[PDB]
RNA sequence: GUUCGCGAAGUAACCCUUCGUGGACAUUUGGUCAAUUUGAAACAAUACAGAGAUGAUCAGCAGUUCCCCUGCAUAAGGAUGAACCGUUUUACAAAGAGAUUUA
């Protein structure tokens, strides 16, 4: 099906954007992949003087 | 249908109408709610159950009048 | 992104049959009706003359995840609805499938944002993955109260008459109808058999069955109908006291019928739930009695 | 045919007979913006219909009958359809044929054109949910609608299978007498939306009756939708007959694989 | 029709556009009701219009001659501190109050010249000029304000309110900043754990 | 749109309620097209929304400014010679209609009256022969081809005796000033030193 | 309906009337929306309590929050706007002694 797509004449004094309103939302994480925490090894030894 | 100025009301007699009874009726039946949620209290305060039981011996007593009419 | 947006997802069916579609986009329509969240309307008409608007009630977020189209919300392989789909991969997976949805506004937004698919969307949307289990389908096919004084209701009951031409009544006593049997399903059998059908407009026959106590009664206007019941229905069951009974036979089951020569009315079945499962089991053995 | 399509729809109300557009009064100030009363203390809101649906007198050819209407009238439902026969929705029951021409449209709203919603509304009211094909009602309210008469037991079911049986084709019908409600189920989902709207806020009196000059002062009776049916001898009904509908499918969706090879 | 979305039936707008509570309200109802510049400073613009057009009414009834409607708009343009109390909302209005009341004395001295003091000039179009300039500049002010009025009716307001630093709290946002100064430099001289 | 209690008008209380913004700007071009006091009546052009909300007046009021000079010098003098001779001048009460009642329908009550005479000077036949014709018009020669381009009212041009009796209409609001040594240190250069 | 042709009848004498017939002109509105209860504003009233740092009495300003409300607002106010005041166990080892087992 080839659909021509139109825009509709908004009426200038009824709220353009009807669905547009000030909510909050939780956003989800996409956690795939594991990111490696790539430290080096461990000059450890401390004694008390923190 | 408001009726928060009339009494209970003890007196049973002045409202013939039984329709406007059945109003008269919850108007006690909520009270009933109230102070029977207000009779078990992590307290469980002698004095206030003891009052809460008064309560519940001159409500059983109305309930044994509108049976009466009946 | 709200400059970079996914093209909608519609059904063939829900565009029709014409080539050439103009629709209309609205940049931030309506709100969805799952995510309740808003997205671009999009609402067309099948051809220039039509009278229906179709709007697309979902946004593609929640199209996507179902794999169903933004309008009629059917899937979009096999075009069937989301719950029959679940099912039927639920007795080829033999694990229960189901998308699941959230009651609350704040897990209505947060399931939507999320890029998984939901449900049978990751067995549809693969054709491979969905052409294979409609092959697993195909395999499967290859497989293809004692306490109760009832007394008072057992005399107007009939139960001790015969199903003969000779009778001219309006009323009919069936029993032995099962808790399945829907009543419309009687009705159809009946006006089939006297080719009455579209009963609804003149009101030939009005019937009354209980589903508790498996029984019922049929009434008819016009007495003269009642010979056509009788001399339609050639197959009858003679218990061995005597006492002829009509079978009507909708598919798989057989409904005994005896002339009742009064109107039943509501509540001759029972006036009490509990009172009318003892009349089935009152009746199971007068079956079992008609029978063997 | 000889009852709907032989004659035309006929005007149910005057445009002048109309109720007001204004509710009755419950509150000190009238509101604008939502039409409803605002300084007010409570009020049960709910009335007897005036009007109600004589399904063999009113039912006739409409404007939509000639144009290809999908959709129901609702105020014929209600009785208080004041266009009568140019009114560009349909005016009569629903038949097979009628919900064969909505069997796509179905899905995701009702025959009323009206559309669904992702869940139910909390007390069971209103237009619908698409997540389930819910084809019973919940007929309550039976004592307010019956204007308080006794009526018995049986009596009141009666009554319900006689207004019920007038709006289609009907499944069964299960009158609880303890519960003192009512439970019908349709043979389609489009005659429950019917039969919803025609007889909600109506009354049972049946003008043969003492009260029938009392009808407009009760309550009204609530026709809501019904929840799942709790007895395992009629769960056991439900996976039986979801089983026939999956093998129903299964014949039709390998015939598509057939097409698709 | 906005008063009543917002639920305020208790407040009854005139037709002379006054705007006066119906009862003794609670402070709930005080609170919720208290409207701000750009309701009145519209509803006092529609108070001026109103008391203008009302006049040609007068005029047209046949009430009025024409010299008391010349007069009788001459004394609005020129009495508008006195008679809509547009001053409240605005308060730079008061340069076109006093221009109007400056440009009456040029206008009266050289009307009354060999004339008693008396009601009845109306060379209204100095005083006509001034508000319709007056006018001129508060289209922008006013289509930004009442347009950020209905879109908050219609959205609600945003939960992203960033608080910009001010003389209230800058004493509170210093030790904010000052608390995370230190409290990230200790954390980096620790070891471990 | 007046009782909008239906469910039909929900749409258009929205319409009512995005239009507010718009509102000073219909009273801009309302107030800048009001009648001059020689004028009974004026059809002004509108423009409208389809459900009633905002009724903007969609003109412009250009005039010829040796013309409209005339016309405020004729009713100048007109309201001297009133004031001068009338017994007792009757200032209106303001405001004109109480806040109760509602704003009266123009067309039960305004459209079926006589409007009254306007502020007319007599315009003396000898000496003013060439403007009597055309001076109180609402457009004065709209419809004149020659006198001005059409009537889209622009660039005018006029005769020698035409421009000379509007030079002696206009003498109670002319500059009567002709030297620039009159201005020596009374210009604007001298204002911003 | 108009206009350009064509044909026939009558009046005419090639013009008018009449009705047959080709062209040309003009060509797809509207709805995201149906009219009181069942797809959703909110206050008020009744009852029960009753204003943070406290020993008592008085100013506040912030922060965290999937609470917002007034307001034109990135100003300010909403009791310092409110909620905050609870519940709290394992990254766990190394040494040194008496009872009960095991085979
Ligand atoms: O009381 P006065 O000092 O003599 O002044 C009055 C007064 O204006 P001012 O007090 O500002 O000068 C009048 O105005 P109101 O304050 O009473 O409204 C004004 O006439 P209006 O009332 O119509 O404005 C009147 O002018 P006149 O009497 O010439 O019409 C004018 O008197 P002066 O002529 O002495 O200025
Ligand atoms: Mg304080
Ligand atoms: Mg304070
Ligand atoms: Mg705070
Ligand atoms: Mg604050
Ligand atoms: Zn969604
Ligand atoms: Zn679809
Ligand atoms: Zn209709």
């Amino acid at each position: 099906h080839h659909i021509e797509v139109v825009s509709k004449q908004m009426d200038p004094l009824l709220p353009r954007f009807v669905g547009k309103k000030a909510r909050k939302v939780v956003a989800p994480t996409e956690n795939d992949e594991v990111v490696p925490v790539l430290h080096m090894d461990g000059g450890e030894a401390d004694p008390n003087e923190w | 249908k408001d009726y928060s100025r009339y009494q209970r009301p003890r007196n049973v007699s002045k409202v013939k109408s039984i329709k406007e009874a059945n109003e008269w009726k919850r108007q006690v039946s909520k009270e009933i709610k109230q102070k029977s949620t207000r009779i078990y209290d992590p307290s469980l305060n002698e004095m206030q159950i003891a009052e809460l039981n008064d309560e519940l011996n001159n409500l059983f007593k109305e309930w044994k009048r509108w049976q009466w009419h009946i | 992104d709200e400059i970079n947006e996914p093209p909608p997802n519609i059904c063939e069916q829900c565009l029709g049959d014409e080539a050439n579609i103009r629709m209309t986009k609205i940049p931030q329509g309506s709100e969805c009706k799952i995510c309740t969240l808003p997205f671009t309307l999009y609402h067309f008409k099948t051809s220039k003359r039509s009278n229906n608007i179709i709007k697309t009630l979902i946004c593609v977020r929640c199209a996507t995840q179902r794999n169903i189209c933004q309008c009629c919300m059917l899937d979009s392989r096999w075009h069937i609805p989301i719950q029959l789909r679940d099912h039927l991969i639920s007795l080829v997976n033999e694990e229960n499938v189901m998308t699941e949805e959230a009651k609350n506004d704040m897990m209505k937004r947060f399931l939507s944002l999320k890029n998984v698919k939901l449900g049978g969307a990751q067995i549809t949307s693969d054709p491979s993955e969905a052409d294979n289990i409609v092959d697993k389908l195909k395999n499967i096919l290859l497989r293809a109260y004692a306490s109760v004084d009832i007394s008072h209701i057992l005399k107007k009951l009939p139960l001790n008459e015969s199903f003969l031409k000779n009778p001219s009544t309006k009323s009919f006593f069936l029993y032995n109808i099962d808790a399945s049997i829907p009543e419309w399903k009687i009705t159809d059998t009946v006006s089939q058999l006297l080719g009455i059908k579209k009963w609804k407009d003149g009101n030939s026959l009005s019937l009354i069955v209980n589903h508790k106590a498996k029984c019922g009664g049929l009434r008819f206007q016009s007495s003269e109908l009642g010979e056509r019941f009788v001399s339609k229905i050639s197959e009858t069951l003679v218990t061995p006291k005597g006492l002829k009974r009509g079978v009507l036979l909708i598919d798989r089951f057989r409904i005994f019928i005896i002339p009742w020569s009064s109107g039943f009315s509501a509540a001759s079945f029972g006036t009490n739930t509990a009172e009318n499962i003892k009349l089935s089991l009152s009746l199971n053995k007068l079956i079992q009695l008609e029978l063997g | 045919m000889t009852s709907w399509r032989d004659k035309s729809a006929k005007v149910q109300v005057k445009e002048s007979e109309l109720p007001s557009s204004i509710p009755a009064q419950t509150g000190l100030t009238f509101n604008i913006w939502y039409n409803k009363w605002s300084q007010g203390f409570a009020g049960n809101t709910r009335f007897v219909s005036p009007f109600a649906l004589q399904p063999q007198l009113h039912s006739g050819k409409t404007r939509g009958d000639n144009d290809g209407q999908l959709f129901f009238c609702l105020f014929f439902a209600k009785g208080m359809c004041c266009l009568g026969p140019k009114c560009e929705y349909l005016h009569h029951i629903p038949d097979e044929e009628d919900i064969g021409k909505l069997a796509l449209r179905t899905e995701v709203l009702d025959c009323f054109g009206r559309e669904k919603f992702a869940d139910y509304r909390e007390d069971m009211g209103g237009i619908g949910s698409f997540r389930k094909k819910n084809k019973t009602l919940y007929v309550g309210g039976i004592d307010g609608a019956l204007n308080s008469k006794h009526l018995k037991p049986a009596q009141i079911e009666s009554r319900i299978r006689f207004v019920f049986s007038r709006l289609g084709d009907i499944d069964r019908i299960r009158y609880v007498e303890s519960k003192n409600c009512g439970f019908v189920k349709f043979k389609y989902q489009a005659n429950a939306e019917f039969a919803k709207e025609a007889m909600s806020n109506q009354t049972l009196l049946l003008p043969s009756d003492k009260e029938w000059d009392d009808r407009r002062e009760g309550t009204g009776l609530l026709v809501k939708w019904a929840n799942e049916d709790p007895d395992p001898a009629a769960q056991k009904r439900l996976q039986e007959e979801l089983k026939l509908e999956s093998l129903n499918m299964m014949v039709h969706l390998i015939n598509n694989n057939t097409n698709s090879a | 029709l906005l008063i009543h979305r917002k639920g305020l039936t208790y407040l009854h707008l005139d037709y002379n556009f006054n705007l006066k509570p119906t009862k003794t309200l609670t402070t709930k109802e005080r609170k919720k009701s208290r409207l701000g510049n750009s309701f009145h400073l519209m509803r006092e613009l529609l108070k001026m219009m109103k008391l203008i057009v009302d006049t040609h009414v007068q005029f047209r009834l046949g009430n009025v001659d024409a010299f008391q409607l010349a007069d009788g708009i001459h004394y609005i343009l020129n009495h508008i501190g006195q008679l809509t109390g547009i001053y409240r909302y605005k308060y730079k209005v008061m340069h076109q109050i006093r221009a109007c009341k400056d440009l009456k004395h040029i206008i009266y001295y050289k009307f009354n010249k060999n004339l008693g003091k008396g009601p009845g000039c109306g060379f209204w179009q100095p005083a006509w000029r001034v508000w319709l300039n007056f006018l001129r500049g508060t289209i922008p002010l006013l289509e930004r304000y009442i347009g950020n009025l209905i879109t908050r009716q219609f959205e609600g307001r945003s939960n992203e309110i960033v608080k910009t630093t001010t003389k209230q709290r800058l004493d509170a946002y210093y030790d904010l900043e000052l608390r995370n100064s230190v409290m990230d430099d200790i954390l980096e001289m620790m070891p471990e754990s | 749109h007046s009782d909008m209690a239906s469910k039909m008008y929900n749409t258009d209380k929205k319409a009512f309620l995005g239009a507010l913004k718009y509102l000073p700007h219909a009273i801009l071009k309302l107030l800048e097209n009001m009648p001059h006091p020689w004028e009974q009546a004026k059809e002004v052009k509108v423009l409208y929304h389809t459900s009633g909300a905002i009724t903007f007046v969609n003109e412009t009021p250009r005039v010829i400014e040796p013309v409209y000079t005339a016309q405020w010098s004729a009713t100048w003098i007109a309201m001297r010679r009133e004031k001068r001779d009338r017994t007792h001048f009757k200032r209106m009460r303001f405001p004109p209609f109480d806040d109760d009642e509602p704003p009266l329908s123009y067309e039960q009550h305004i459209e079926n009256i006589e409007p009254l005479d306007p502020i007319n000077l007599p315009l003396d036949s000898q000496d003013d022969e060439y403007v009597k014709d055309w001076l109180y018009d609402s457009r004065p020669l709209e419809e004149d081809s020659k006198k001005v381009n059409g009537t889209s009212y622009k660039k005018w041009s006029f005769d020698l005796p035409e421009m000379s009796n509007l030079y002696r209409l206009s003498t109670p609001l002319r500059d009567e000033v002709t030297d620039k040594n009159y201005y020596y240190l009374f210009d604007k250069k001298s204002f911003f030193n």
